[PDB]
This record gives C-alpha cells, structure tokens and sequence, in this order.
C-alpha cells in the first residue's frame, strides 16, 4: 500500500525557516543544525555537523554553508577542516572544501564564520592559536589565502555597503578594514584609530550592524561605533546605555550574540542584568533593552527569559532570543518588542540561532 | 485509521499509535518527514523489520515494514521502544534492538517509521 | 609550581573497576565506555567508541576491545567497522584490526562481542542482514575466519570449560556449537537437539553461564539449559520459574542482559514484572527473583529498582544492575541480595556493565 | 571542594573539570593529552588574599567528558585579547583537537 521515499524536499517554504546550531556540547563531536519554521515551532530537518560545526545561510538563500572538523578516526588520525555547501531545500551534502587545519574551535558566535556582502567570498576565522582570517572562494571551491595582517585580531563584520569588504576587531582596540579583490586576495587595507581601552572599557564582539556603521556594547554598557560610509572607518564612543537608576543598580550587558540592530528604525537591542561586577558578562538577560541609537536614549524594557543570543530579521521585523535550548519569536515593528510563542527544546545547547535569508538586495 | 496524512499530527506522531506497534527507534514524522517520507538529506533502508498490529479503529490486524532513514545523525525526537510480537535475533527480521539502516550507503541511523504493506 | 602531566594509569586497582558501555542514543556516534569504582562510585576514565560501540576487557585483564564502526566524514565516505585493542590500565589505543563491513549494529546485549575463554580470539556476530560469527586473532591483529555456519543464527554463548568453544542460538530452537582450532578457524562443529519452540516459548539470548552448562529464560518464564559437560550439548526444559500465586498475577521475565548465575550456589538472578502480555519482554524490573537452579524454586525476591541489565562477579559475590542510567552494586554473598550502593548517572543511555576481570 | 566551580583557581574554567573525570587539578585522565598552550586566569585565594596565575590547559583527544561543567568568567576577556579568553577550544593545536576537560594549573604568585 505504501513505499518510503526520499529525495524531498525541506516542507515549509524559505521564508518560515531558521536555524538553530545546536553545539550538543556534552557530545561536541555530533554538533548539528536544527532547522524549524519559526510561525509554528515545527521541526523540519537538521544538518550534521561533526565536531563543534559552525553555520551560516548564503546570501542568496541558495545553500547552507557548515564549517568543521573531521578526523579519519575522529579521536587520531589525521585532520580535515572543511566548509561543506549543502543544498538548502533538500538539506543533503553538495562540496567539500579543504581549509587549513586551524580554523577556529569555539562558541557560535555570528563573526566567526561570515561572508562577504555580494556573497562570493566566504570569510571565517583561523586560530593556530596565532590568528588569521581565511578566505574561501565559494565558486571555485578553493581557500585562497590567509590573511596575515589580521594576526592579533578577532571575528569578522562584514560592510554591507561594500561587496568584498569586512573588519576585524584588534587587540590595540581599533578596527583593521580589509578590502578583496575579484580573486579573493587582499587588495588593500586601512586600521582606525583607536575605539575603545582594551584594558578600561572591553567590548562585546558581537556587533549592532548597520549598512554603513556598526555599534558595540561594552562590560560595563557603554556604546562605541564604527561608521565606514566613507573611505576610512571613523570610530567615537562611549556613550553609555545606563541611567542614574540603572547605574545605581549595576545594570550591565551580558550573553553572547548578544546584541541586534533594526536598521530601518536604528533600535538597538541589548540583553541586560543587573548586580554588574567582573565575571558577569556571561550572564543571561535578565531583561531586553531597546535603544534608540540616534537619541541615546531606551525606549523600551522587557523580560529577557533568560536569554543568551539573539538575531534580527530587517525584512519582517522580528527578532529570535535563544536561552541555550528554546527560541523566543518577538515581533519588534513597534519599540516595545511583543512575545508571538516560543519553541521549546529547539537545541539541547545553542548560543546561535539565524534566519533564512529572504531578500536583502 | 489507514491514512496518517489525514490524521491530526499528535496522533500519529504518539508511540501509542496503532501501526507503531514494534518501534524501537526516533519516528521520522516528528523529525522533518512524514509516516512514509525520510526527512530531508536520508535515505530510506532497502531492509526492515516487519511485522502485524491491530488496528482498533477498523477491526483488522496489517502488516508492518518498519524501515529506517538513513545517513544523518540521530534525529532524538519522538523516542519509541514498543515491543508488539517482536523477537529476539534469531528470528531476525521480527527483530528490533539491531539498526536496520546496517546495509544501507551510510549506516548512520536518522529514524524510523511503521509503513503500510497491506492486510 | 605545577605542570600538568599526561602518561598516567587508572588510579584504582583492576579489581575495582567495571566498565558502563554508554550507547549515548540520542548521540549515537559518540558512544563511549565509562570507567568506574564499583567501590566508591568514583569515576576513573573512559574510551570512546564512536558509533554504536561494543566493549569488553581480555580475559587476562591486561586490555579492552572495542568494536565500532567509522566512516571518513561519518554519515558519508566510506565505512570502516574494526576492532580496537586498548590498554587497560592506560586506557590509551594500541591497535585497529580491520573487520569485513558486516559488523552487528545494535544494542549491546554481551553475546554480541565475545572472547574465547583461553582469550586468545574474539569471537562477535556480524549481520549483513545475513548473519555469521568472526573470528579475530588477538596476537595477529587479524580477522581469520567467518562462520558461515552459524547463518540464522544469533549472538555468542563461549563455554567456560574449554580454550576456544563457543555455542549459538539458531532459528530452529537449538544450539550451534564452534570449536576453534589453535589458528582460530573452524575446528569441529556440532548441532543440539531442539531445545525450545521458536514460535510457542521464545528464549531471551542472555545466558545464566555456569562453568559447564548455561539456563535460558522464556518470554512466558520458563527455563531452558544446554549441558556442554561432554562434546555435544544436551538440552532440556522447560521448567517454570512461577508458581501458581505468580500466575495469577502474570509475573513473566523482562529486560536486556537479564540473567545471571552465582556459579558457587547456583543461584540464578532474573528480572521479573507482574502483568506480562505479549510486548512486555523488555519492561524495566519490578523485582529481581533468585532462582535456585538444582531444586527449581525460587528462593528469594527483591526489588527490581526498574533494573533492564545485570552482570555478575563471582569471585567477590557482586551483583550489578542497571536502569539505563544508574548502577545498583549488590552483595549476593548469600540468597537474599544486599543493595550496597547505587552510582548514579554512570551512563546516558546503557544497557550493559561488566566487570574488570580479575579470575585470570 | 576541588570538584565545585566556586572552588577558587577554577575562575576563569569553560568547560568539565578534569578532576571530575578520572584526572586531577595537574593531571590529565588516562589517555587524555596535555595542551602545550592554554588560556590563563588571575584568580583571588580566600585564605591567604594573594592572587595567583592559572593556567587554563585542556586535556585533548577523548570525547567529552560530560561531569562538573563550569563556565565561570572572572577576568576573562573576548578573542581580541587571545589569551585570557575561554570561548575556544585551547586544544585546538594538538594533534587530536577534540576537547574532554579543563585543569586549573597553579602557575605562582602574579
Ligand atoms: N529501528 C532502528 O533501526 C533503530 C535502532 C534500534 N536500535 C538500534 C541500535 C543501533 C542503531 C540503531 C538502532
Ligand atoms: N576551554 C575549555 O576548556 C572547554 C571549552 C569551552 N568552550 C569550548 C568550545 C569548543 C571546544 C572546547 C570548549
């Protein structure tokens, strides 16, 4: 009467779906991808990922990109760190492409694992410890070359007012450009002047991004800002995200992807908590603030259900919040963010969770 | 009772399920597919157990092919363990504790799921 | 100052050790086996065994075997199923032993992945879905036969009173017995008599192993045995473990590695629930009966603490259980068992413990 | 006391604590590897009121060990200052990467 089939196709269309990479950090070496529809909270397929998998959507919403780790006996044997194209309607395996054995093995934070703007160059970084960024040209399905002028430097933002250009954060606390040319080489580059003190004021890499800026939070909820509209970065800050009262009850930032920015209205969103002190950057938002970041002043506060992560979607309005294991779908069309349902048990341990892309041309 | 398409998903989706009689394994239709289609990227097996469960809702008792999906990791939803007329490996092919994607391409096991032979 | 060192050996004597095989279902390719203290619940070590692994330690002590199954990028490329020899006391990998890609996939009942008594062979069920026995040299590092024999039969039974012996069961209700000659191939062979109805009182696999015969309980709770005192098996039963009260009540067996014998007394362990209907047979334990083999009674009954696989140690008069998730340690020095301890969260999803080998 | 995060040189430890998986606080388990490189913490010591370096190595090339996680952050700092961070896998250059647990070496005085 019936025959069990496969071959099929992902059962949602593009524009339900999202993608929580759950680390499985109890069994780190069985990471994978959880793909739901956020409309409805249903499951709808997952992507293997092997050892402490990194993830991320193609530009165009073709294909899904992994990063990871393979060795021929998974505990010895010789090593293989790759990116694998995955078709994204079918979830199945398409290219492998050797990178390295040194890209980097940590937390799903977004800047780790990036691409450029026009999306012909994957951009992801190395860690030997000594760091690099790598270039991946996805076409030819080559690792071009490392980039050496970033050594001392972490995670990638890319520019999106620039096809083939992103920075990186650096350890004098400035920011170095890096421009590419067609074949994935470094064409040239710029560093600012100096952003923030590394040792007064640390930053959270995670960046508030904009089409031509981007904004920061620091340990103790201080704002800084990189704007790139012009030929060469101009970086100001602090401003800070507190109030007398706030600052009188030690409110600071913490998570991990910690931060959004909704680029139409310029709101930025921060996960926050209270009784501030060294060691708490970590911590789970106690509450969501929303910033205006042309008037320097919050607009709103709400719950944050013990949040970690977050992402925002500029083409419905939405953010996702993620406490490690459930996602939180919020509409933010209107200052106040509103609580639409949350999915319950979408990883077993995330800290990244992304929309499928839909437009953004 | 024959058409899970048609069923309300919390009902097929239930280790209690009539056809989900001899079960041991994650249901493929809690993890991206249906009763009778692998989730997207695996790969159904070529083998199976088999077996028959009674069907309450119509009186009669069908034969079962519990195949598997195959070549993705565990997909760990929807665990059953039911244990309806199911043998030990002797009897192999009423047997459940083995992993029927074993000679599948990739023998990793993804789910697996209770398909309709006929009466 | 410190320096942190590696190079070093478990910190708790053989004879402490047992060995929880951790399927990690829910993460099947990063099974693993778990070391512990049966003594103090500590936990000492672990071996990894990517995707379903089966273990077991040499009979001498001195080494662990791993059974399991790679492939180049896991869930593609090509697939590797080996042998691995580990050391005991290092817990560290020593050698691959390539095996045909036919090695048994499934839960970890013992008679999957065995040993000659003499140690010097491994002895583990294959299945293609057809099945066979292979055979591995230890000391070569090779696999040196495949009993084809042994098709439509199923899991490992070794004869404690001789070197390289094992029995099968096959799907005609009787035995298969191997012997193995010095080189590990075949050597002899033989075939019992029926010794149950395949379709009317189906056995559990695990056997109750005595030095010279093994029992066998039913999905209806009854007892079989197979004699190998002399060159051919004899084989006998049924007889009941209820009695008329115990009938009434439908206690029937149920479990994984369900079985055990104290081979000094006889006495026979099984795990045992009320209410047995036709898909019980692997309900966790209300109670664990003790069984006195040479009178067929029972002589004693405990809770089962919801125990689905034990594994016995004769020499200190231990018996483990197992929930899935926590280990029972009980001293059955005398009829009524003693819980001494319980270890918990020894394993996500186990169904087998075992003890480190201490009789040589 | 050595098996709980609030232990005082565990300050800056992502990750199990080898002491809770067959090693010690300067031990790796059997058949786990040293890493040769690691982040490093300054923790404060309740009893004499110094502060100490620690270093962070991993033990690498066994699966993870699963007991006594910890995520604690006292001075820890993001990738742009390399070494005090523990967001990465400080095994990440040993011949086997794939991380079991975290020790907590005392180096001396800072
Ligand atoms: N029905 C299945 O194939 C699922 C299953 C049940 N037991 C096992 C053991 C190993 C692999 C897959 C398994
Ligand atoms: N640093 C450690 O000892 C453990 C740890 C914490 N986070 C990660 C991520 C990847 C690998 C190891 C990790």
């Amino acid at each position: 009467r019936e025959v069990l089939t496969g071959g099929h196709s992902v059962s949602a269309p593009q524009e339900n779906r999202i993608y929580v990479m759950d680390s499985v950090f109890m069994h780190l070496t069985e990471s994978r991808v959880h793909v739901y529809d956020y409309t409805n909270g249903k499951f709808l397929g997952m992507v293997p990922t092997a050892f402490n998998g990194h993830v991320q959507v193609s530009n165009d919403g073709k294909k899904i990109y992994t990063m990871t780790t393979y060795h021929e006996r998974i505990t010895r044997g010789k090593r293989s760190d790759v990116v694998e194209v995955w078709d994204a309607d079918k979830l199945t395996f398409e290219k492998e492409i050797s990178l390295p054995p040194k890209r980097v093995q940590g937390l799903n934070y977004d800047g780790l694992f990036r691409q450029t703007t026009d999306g012909k160059f994957i951009v992801l970084q190395n860690a030997s410890p000594a760091t690099s960024i790598g270039i991946v040209d996805v076409a030819k399905g080559d690792y071009v070359e490392d980039v050496t002028a970033a050594a001392g430097c972490w995670s990638v933002i890319p520019q999106p007012n620039r096809p083939r250009s992103f920075m990186t954060i650096c350890g004098d606390g400035g920011l170095l450009t890096i421009n590419l040319g067609e074949d994935g080489k470094v064409a040239s580059q710029s560093r600012s002047k100096q952003m923030f003190s590394v040792k007064d004021d640390p930053i959270f890499i995670a960046p508030a991004l904009d089409k031509d800026k981007a904004h920061f939070v620091s340990y103790y909820g201080n704002v800084y800002s990189a704007d790139f509209s012009g030929d060469e970065v101009k970086v100001d800050g602090p401003w800070s995200l507190l109030n007398d009262e706030d600052k009188a009850k030690n409110w600071v930032p913490g998570g991990y992807n910690l931060v959004g920015l909704h680029r139409a209205s310029g709101r930025m969103y921060v996960f926050m908590h209270p009784d501030g002190k060294e060691g708490t950057h970590k911590f789970p938002a106690a509450e969501i603030w929303v910033m205006d970041t042309k008037t320097k002043q919050r607009v709103a506060r709400i719950p944050g259900r013990d949040a970690l992560s977050m992402t925002i979607d500029q083409q419905r309005n939405l953010m996702l919040t993620l406490d490690g294991g459930n996602v939180n779908v919020y509409d933010i069309s209107q200052p106040e963010p509103k609580l639409l349902r949350t999915i319950e048990g979408a990883a077993e341990a995330s800290l990244q969770v992304q929309f499928h892309p839909v437009g953004g041309t | 009772s024959l058409n899970p398409d048609l069923a309300n998903e919390d009902e097929v989706n239930s280790c209690d399920y009539w056809r989900h009689c001899a079960v041991d394994g994650f249901l493929c239709s809690c993890c991206g597919g249906t009763t009778t289609t692998c989730p997207p990227g695996s790969t159904p097996s070529p083998i199976s157990w088999i077996g028959t469960c009674h069907n309450p809702h119509d009186g009669k008792d069908y034969l079962i092919s519990y195949h598997d999906c195959c070549g993705k990791t565990a997909c760990g939803r929807c665990q059953c363990n039911t244990q309806t007329r199911e043998r030990p490996g002797y009897e192999f092919f009423l047997h459940n504790d083995v992993n029927w994607c074993m000679a599948n391409e990739n023998s990793t096991f993804h789910c697996t799921t209770s398909v309709l032979v006929g009466l």
